[PDB]
């Protein structure tokens, strides 16, 4: 993952953190999600163990716990394709997708 | 305004003189050759705008283009990208790649 987001495909694991200046997003080991400083979280807490937060290919954060179980979900969805969910420096957690536009510097032609 | 992030680039937010995005080993350079670069990857990038203007910069509109002007609104180069009106980010990737990611379809409250 990258310190401020979450590619689909990509795990923000148990006690994980994204961050953005002041806001400090943690995957919880109390299997809540909070972001801090941001008035806002999952309020999955005691709610399962081991969790992890996900990106599905559709714009779902889910929320699974140790073993496959998911537990918590965002219920807002479009297209199939890659998407991004970031902190946003004004402290919001913002779901982005899909890609409209992709630079490759790793293609010889 | 909106504070900078290293890495992201959000609709509205604009580079110029060599402003720059970084990510560990990479940068996305909107020089003042009006040149867009992108120095990662394996073997970078550029929007290949030598000199084609003066007094460039980079900015990405609220539905997904993402376009070097020059001093007197003359686009130098377009990413030719669109959709749905509203917030887009461009993140410079750990991998190098230079994305952009839009609409916002959820965030955590207004
Ligand atoms: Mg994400
Ligand atoms: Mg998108
Ligand atoms: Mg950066
Ligand atoms: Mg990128
Ligand atoms: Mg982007």
């Amino acid at each position: 993952l990258g310190t401020n987001y979450l590619l689909s495909g990509q795990t923000l694991d148990r006690e994980g953190h994204l961050k953005n200046g002041d806001f400090d997003l943690v995957m919880q080991d109390d299997c809540n999600l909070v972001l801090y400083n941001g008035n806002w979280q999952s309020n999955t807490a005691n709610k399962g163990r081991d969790c992890k937060l996900t990106l599905t290919d559709y714009g779902e954060l889910v929320i699974k716990n140790g073993d496959g179980s998911t537990v918590w979900r965002s219920r807002a969805q479009s297209v199939k394709g890659n998407y991004a969910a970031v902190v946003h420096p004004d402290g919001r957690l913002v779901v982005f997708g899909p890609s409209v536009f992709k630079i490759d510097p790793w293609v010889p032609g | 305004n909106i504070p900078f992030t290293n890495n992201l680039l959000f609709s509205g937010q604009v580079l110029y003189g060599d402003g720059r995005l970084t990510a560990k080993s990479h940068q996305l350079v909107m020089q003042g050759d009006c040149n867009l670069v992108l120095y990662g990857g394996k073997y970078g990038w550029q929007s290949n705008t030598h000199g084609n203007g003066e007094h460039c910069f980079l900015r990405l509109n609220h539905k997904g283009e993402l376009i070097i002007k020059d001093d007197d609104f003359k686009t130098i180069w377009s990413s030719s990208s669109s959709s749905k009106h509203g917030d887009y980010v461009l993140i410079l990737r750990d991998d190098g790649f230079a994305v952009i990611y839009g609409p916002a379809i959820w965030e955590t409250s207004p």
